[PDB]
């Protein structure tokens, strides 16, 4: 099943995933798509940041909604 | 050394420098416009002794090439070198200046010359050249020898230090640091630069390298590199090392090099000529030829050539012809350079000897000191452009007319001296540069006409002890008088004919009503001598806005640049974009330094604060409520203010004498040098890592150390001196200077005790404590407000300062800065030296007389220099770029629309007036910087049925404004069309 | 609820507001305390013109585009002739330590936009002595990558092209308000889970909570400010109850901690701040008129 | 094809081009070892400004081609 994703130039990314996609899986198919390395890869979701090891249905919420991303935090 | 006279000549040059230049000797031979100009700069050096020369005396036409010389020499026909002595002994008291008279020729003794160590030649037949060339080469050590000549627009440069040359220091440029990222066991080793941040160095580069974790034996050595990648290179082997852990810094070392020259008689035969124009590479060659065939004919028939004598330009003609096969390269021959230079064979030109004048005394600096690479091995200046745009002008306009212009009618002719003294030019600032300005002008002749011509001047800025190292215009009893004034009364001396105006008046907006557009519009054109760019923008929008030529220029150091601007030809100063400094976080700032500007950035900015930010809020804030009883009231009855609680903990806290200040700046000392690493300590243990196990306190960071005070460092007892003094100037208690003494100091300290290192309430009780201690006086609520002084060397600004920022520095293991490198830093001063300002003035006025010409756009140059390769560039400037927007409507930057309007003129009115003028409907309309109508922000709609009149509320004195309008992309979603500039009258 | 929230407050989320008057002369006679006195005052040059185009481009977007939600809310007032004066207050995302809090921004935008990113400081600063995220300097300062330039990462900066303004307003608004700011600072995520981390994360907590709690509501009802006056008013009127609930319920989690010995004495310092706070809190709710 | 930037101070600069490629991408291509922005960067060949837009054929830039990097000064 697809997805949007929202970045900071706007990309609403719709790939199709498993309902059961790890967290690292996810880390390795952006790796795949982009290859970012999953370091700058802190998803977070619904107040969650996600954790790699618990699969997509883990978290008992699933696709379709605009999720986004923040960076491991740089200082000022 | 007297920093007061040279703290910009040191940061340019460095000790050794003037070192090596002081107890020198310099023999200058003739004393003509190049003599003269040379001998300025090097006065302006300062060299400890000069000798110059000359056995010819004064004449009417030395009057247009001289200006030092007055019409007495010339009644007197004294000797040139001896009337000129007092005047260039006025420059420099430091100076010693001698003249001198022997005769020289074939049979000369040139025994006597071993005294001085370099030579320079102006004025002299070819033959007793060389000669002289090969006598110093042949010395040991040999004599730099040194020749220029000036003929027309023609000038001829050639150098020899012997068979070789050492170089100090070939470009001058200070090394950068870099941090190592990790370094591989091999042979060869491998080095991978930290991350981002490309090395942008070359292979061959020597580094020295410290604090490597793992191989210690690299550190304090030097190894030769080889670039791999931007962020990578090769090293020695190190696979007999141990393993690397982490850390390192390299910085790249400099290394002397060593250079050689030729005889003059044989670089005649092919001359190692450097190239200024990349355009046409053959002339140089062409002009070398051209050149030695004018010395050839001189020598042959004892004279120049005569204007408008054809078979003198044949037997030029023929002389290079038969020179040319002669040259190694075998050339060809350019028929219009003869012709050219047979024409004007007999004229002097100003500027051309500025600009060689000054690209000689830097070449002599290069020779004495060796501090840059000198120039190999030959130079040649021309300015033929401005004589090219005349067509076939008759040689009769170039006719003398026995006047002190004879010269330069012989060169341009006399109808553009005639356009040139009728021109209204506007000049803006009076730095060093505005000095040789009006040097030049006046040697031009310049606005000399009764009925027009007119110069103006501006600047609020006074006369200081350092501007005299720049300015010659100005002696050391000008000290504290306006710029404009003394640069004026100097100037007038030489020509009396010059119509000059002094201002004091400083260029900006809100001066801008005396320089109303009927005044830009009066002037033909304007020069700058600005030092700041905003100014800078402002002149060119004001310039834009009357279609008026401008000329700007701007040099540090050993660099410089010039720049035109014609109306409906190029582009604005503004098309192009200038890098800033760029911005530091104080997450470095703050917290995590990692270089010694940091530290000195750090203390400015709490000096700042604390001095002149705090007192003016406190005093703000005292004068805003009167009554410190009104305050405690309001605070008791809930009521906030603005600032309450810094302003009692400063009252609470205000010291009543000089001990309490003593203890007071003691007690600062240890916040700021002790408890705040043991603060970030605490937050962070040496020992932290990160995610991947990296220490956190890992490169740039650096760990700090909290520090012991110790009365007996002298560093901190000049920091505790500073402070303490500053704390009695702000707090207005005066004091002794005996209080000072260290002894006393000791006294004051030995029974004072320091605390050791670990809201609304407490600061009622404080306001209470200090309403029943009487100490709410008017007196009270007052303080001394101060501001930053660089240029005072007893304020304790600058002490107080370096103090700060070394002890910044030592607590993180930084090294510290001496008292002239942070004064300069903090000041952000800018070096300069006068060889690269006479060279760029001279340019400018150059330039000038092709803007006065008229002439088409291919005539114009910009050049952009750096002698310390030494590297020239001449260029073409810019063309005007068009800009289209729809419809096939397109405008430039010099097109500018006009509407007249009416006093029931509207908005709906103006948008059909625009849309059926030009095709397009205003989308917006704003004025500078106060909008107008924006139909997004809600009640612009209703803006449509207004007066505007009404809607503009403009100022009665300005019959127009103009406003900036724009149009809707073709595609929705996208930016708006730009529209060019919009003239609306309020009436016809 | 929500629905009511969200639809009475979107008509407020854009607006403008008059706080800069010009007399005969020129001044600029401010009528409300801005951080940009100086800055305002000296740079009087009006040569930039694409910075017009630019914040005309954005006044469209920024009209329709503000984030309103019962977590979260964005209302904005600039001034009603100049261009580069801003002032924006932001809602407390629920169940954070700033849960429904509001502050006050300062935005100047310098004269070179949008070749370069503008100028922001915090306004609730309680006098500077509060310092709320690693990522708050408590005198006001704000830091914001795609807001600042250096070498580092050149995606992540002021994209004069790309980077807008609304942009900014998200980051902010997300990235600083988080559920756990003390891990915030890089090297402490390290001990994310950790006994000790965890307790210092509680003590962190605690003392933002009673620091929002003395600043964030109180300080603002008492002495509101011109601009965000009434659009205040309404928002703290219709979340009084949750407010309650919340500071109740921060009260109880407060006093579990008391019984430590590591951190007991400075928690049950926060504790009595809290209760401190609270005390006043609850009589300036009763006092609360409806809108 | 291999020419050189040569910049004020002596630095030199060696950069891969081939002809069509635009004056624009030129420049950015100095940026990956300089660090210029774009935009702030003059670059001349042979007495003319390479204005933006055109192409390295327009110019007739050949292998081996010297391209000078200028600077405006600010001080006075
Ligand atoms: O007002 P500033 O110039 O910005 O300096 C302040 C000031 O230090 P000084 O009084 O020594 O200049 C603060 O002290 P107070 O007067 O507010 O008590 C101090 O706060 P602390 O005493 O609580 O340490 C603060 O440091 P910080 O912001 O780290 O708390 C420090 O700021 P700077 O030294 O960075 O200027
Ligand atoms: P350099 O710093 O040697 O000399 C520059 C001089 O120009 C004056 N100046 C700077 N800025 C202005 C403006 N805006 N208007 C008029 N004059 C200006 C400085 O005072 C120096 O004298």
């Amino acid at each position: 099943m697809q997805i949007f994703v929202k970045t900071l130039t706007g990309k609403t990314i719709t790939l199709e995933v498993e309902p059961s996609d790890t967290i690292e899986n996810v880390k390795a198919k952006i790796q795949d798509k982009e290859g970012i390395p999953p370091d700058q890869q802190r998803l977070i979701f619904a107040g969650k940041q996600l954790e790699d090891g618990r699969t997509l249905s883990d978290y008992n919420i699933q696709k379709e909604s605009t999720l986004h991303l923040v960076l491991r935090l740089r200082g000022a | 050394i007297d920093d007061a006279l040279y703290s910009r000549q040191r940061y340019v040059l460095g000790d050794t420098a003037m070192q090596k230049m002081a107890k020198s000797h310099v023999f200058l031979s003739g004393m003509g416009g190049l003599g003269l100009e040379i001998a300025k700069n090097l006065v302006l050096a300062g060299i400890k002794a000069v000798t110059i020369h000359d056995t010819e005396k004064c004449q009417a036409w030395d009057l247009g090439t001289n200006f030092f010389l007055s019409e007495d020499d010339v009644v007197n026909k004294r000797n040139r070198a001896e009337a000129v002595l007092k005047h260039i002994a006025e420059l420099n008291p430091y100076v010693h200046v001698t003249s001198s008279s022997v005769p020289f020729n074939e049979t000369t003794d040139l025994s006597f010359l071993d005294k001085y160590q370099c030579v320079v030649l102006t004025e002299m037949k070819l033959p007793l050249q060389k000669k002289i060339n090969d006598f110093c080469r042949s010395q040991c050590p040999p004599i730099k020898f040194i020749s220029a000549d000036v003929h027309g627009i023609w000038s001829r440069l050639f150098c020899d230090f012997g068979d070789e040359f050492e170089v100090l220091d070939t470009t001058g440029e200070e090394p950068k640091e870099i941090f190592i990222s990790n370094i591989t066991q091999a042979n060869p080793g491998i080095v991978t630069c930290l991350e981002n941040h490309p090395h942008k160095l070359e292979t061959g580069q020597f580094l020295t390298f410290r604090e490597i974790n793992g191989m210690t034996g690299l550190n304090g050595s030097i190894q030769q590199i080889t670039v791999i990648s931007p962020f990578s290179f090769s090293i020695g082997d190190t696979t007999e090392l141990e393993p690397y852990l982490h850390g390192g810094i390299a910085v790249q070392v400099k290394t002397p090099k060593t250079v050689f020259f030729e005889s003059l008689e044989r670089q005649l035969k092919h001359p190692k000529c450097l190239i200024v124009d990349f355009s046409n590479p053959e002339a140089p060659l062409e002009i070398h030829t051209a050149m030695l065939a004018l010395d050839q004919f001189q020598e042959k028939y004892s004279r120049k050539p005569n204007v408008g004598c054809q078979q003198d330009s044949e037997e030029l003609l023929k002389l290079a012809t038969s020179i040319s096969e002669t040259l190694e390269e075998k050339p060809d021959v350019n028929a219009d350079i003869v012709h050219w230079l047979s024409w004007t064979a007999q004229g002097f030109l100003s500027p051309l000897a500025a600009a060689v004048g000054g690209v000689a005394s830097q070449e002599v600096l290069k020779a004495v000191t060796g501090k840059f690479s000198p120039l190999c091995q030959w130079l040649y200046l021309e300015a033929a452009d401005i004589v090219e745009s005349l067509g076939k002008p008759e040689c009769e306009e170039f006719l003398p007319r026995g006047d002190r212009y004879d010269a330069l009618r012989a060169c341009i002719g006399d109808t553009l001296c005639q356009k040139l003294q009728n021109l209204n030019i506007f000049l803006v600032g009076c730095g060093a540069i505005g000095c040789e300005m009006l040097k030049n002008f006046a040697l031009l002749g310049v606005g000399t006409s009764k009925e027009k011509g007119m110069i103006t001047v501006t600047d609020p800025d006074l006369i200081e002890k350092s501007n005299l190292n720049r300015q010659f215009l100005f002696r050391p009893h000008h000290i504290q008088k306006p710029k404009s004034y003394t640069a004026a009364d100097a100037t007038l001396k030489i020509n009396s004919q010059i119509k000059i105006d002094a201002h004091l008046n400083k260029v900006c907006p809100t001066t801008e009503t005396i320089y109303n557009d009927e005044f830009y519009t009066k002037q033909d054109v304007i020069i700058t001598a600005l030092d700041n760019v905003e100014a800078r923008r402002y002149v060119d929008s004001r310039c834009l806005a009357n279609l008026r030529p401008l000329l700007d220029s701007g040099t540090m150091g050993t660099k410089g640049h010039t720049e035109v601007i014609v109306p409906h030809l190029t582009e604005s100063y503004n098309s192009h974009r200038d890098p800033p400094e760029e911005e530091i976080p104080f997450s470095t700032l703050k917290s995590f330094p990692a270089a010694i500007e940091h530290t000195i950035q750090w203390a400015r900015d709490k000096f700042e604060s604390s001095f002149s930010h705090k007192p003016s809020l406190f005093n703000k804030f005292w004068q805003t409520y009167s009554s410190a009883e009104e305050v405690l009231q309001k605070i008791q009855s809930g009521h906030s203010l603005e600032g309450c609680f810094q302003v009692i903990k400063l009252l609470s806290r205000r010291p009543r004498n000089w001990s309490q200040c003593v203890e007071l700046a003691r007690l600062k000392f240890e916040k700021y040098f002790n408890h705040k690493a043991l603060q970030l300590l605490h937050c962070f243990p040496l020992d932290i890592r990160l995610k991947d196990g990296s220490l956190f306190w890992q490169s740039p960071k650096r760990p700090p150390s909290p520090i012991k005070f110790d009365l007996n460092e002298p560093l901190h007892l000049s920091f505790l001196q500073n402070a303490a003094k500053l704390y009695a100037t702000v707090y207005c208690i005066p004091f002794a200077e005996e209080d000072l003494s260290a002894d006393a100091l000791l006294n004051i300290l030995s029974e004072v005790k320091i605390q050791e290192f670990k809201d609304e309430r407490n600061a009622i009780f404080q306001l209470e404590k200090a309403i029943l201690s009487n100490e709410a006086t008017k007196s009270d609520l007052q303080m001394a407000v101060l501001s930053f002084e660089k240029d005072d060397d007893h304020n304790g600004h600058i002490d107080f300062i370096t103090a700060a920022s070394n002890l910044r520095a030592k607590m993180y293991s930084i090294e510290p800065a001496d008292r002239f490198k942070t004064k300069r830093i903090a000041g952000k001063i800018i070096p300069a030296i006068a060889t690269t300002t006479a060279t760029v003035s001279g340019l400018v006025a150059l330039e000038m007389i092709k803007v006065t010409g008229g002439y088409p756009f291919e005539a114009y140059k910009n050049c952009f220099l750096n002698l310390a390769i030494p590297i020239v560039v001449f260029t073409e400037t810019t063309e005007v770029r068009k800009t289209k927007i729809r419809n096939g409507i397109s405008f430039t930057i010099w097109d500018r629309w006009t509407v007249h309007g009416k006093e029931d003129f509207t908005l709906l009115d103006f948008i059909n007036a625009v849309k059926e003028k030009y095709g397009i409907e205003p989308t917006m309309v704003v004025q500078g910087v106060k909008m107008l109508y924006v139909p997004v922000m809600p009640g612009h709609a209703k803006r449509l049925k207004l007066t505007m009149h009404k809607l503009v509320k403009p100022t009665t004195e300005k019959k127009y404004v103009d406003l900036t309008v724009s149009f809707a992309p073709d595609i929705d979603g996208d930016e708006d069309l730009p529209g060019p500039p919009v003239r609306y009258y309020f009436s016809h | 609820l929500e629905e009511k929230y969200v639809a009475v407050m979107k008509k407020l989320q854009f607006d403008t507001f008059e706080m800069v008057s010009e007399d005969e002369d020129g001044k600029l006679g401010f009528k409300v305390n801005y951080h940009y006195m100086s800055q305002v005052k000296n740079a009087n040059d009006a040569n930039s013109a694409a910075r017009a185009r630019r914040l005309a481009q954005e006044a469209v977007t920024l009209s329709t585009s503000l984030p309103l939600s019962s977590s979260s809310s964005v209302f904005v007032r600039c001034d009603e002739e100049r261009l580069d004066i801003m002032k924006v207050l932001i809602t407390g995302p629920a169940d954070t330590p700033y849960a429904n809090g509001c502050f006050e921004f300062d935005v100047y935008f310098p004269q070179d936009y949008p070749s370069s990113p503008p100028l922001v400081n915090l306004e609730t600063t309680g006098g500077h002595s509060v310092r709320f995220n690693p990522n708050l300097y408590n005198d006001g300062k704000v830091c914001l990558s795609i807001l600042n330039t250096w070498h580092g990462r050149p995606e992540e900066k002021w994209n004069p092209q790309t980077s807008s303004f609304l942009q900014v307003l998200v980051s902010v608004q997300s990235l600083i308000l988080v559920a756990e700011p003390y891990f915030n600072e890089p090297g402490y995520e390290r001990s994310r889970g950790t006994p000790s981390g965890t307790q210092s994360s509680r003590e962190y907590d605690g003392n933002i909570r009673q620091a929002t709690v003395k600043w964030a509501m109180l300080e603002q009802i008492r002495n509101p400010s011109p601009c965000f006056k009434e659009v205040i008013h309404k928002h703290f009127y219709l979340k009084r109850v949750e407010i309650m609930a919340q500071c109740e319920e921060w009260i109880a989690d407060i006093q579990q901690y008391s019984s430590d010995k590591r951190v007991g004495r400075t928690m049950s310092h926060h504790a009595a701040a809290l209760k401190r706070h609270t005390a006043q809190l609850r009589e300036e709710l009763l006092k609360l008129p409806c809108p």
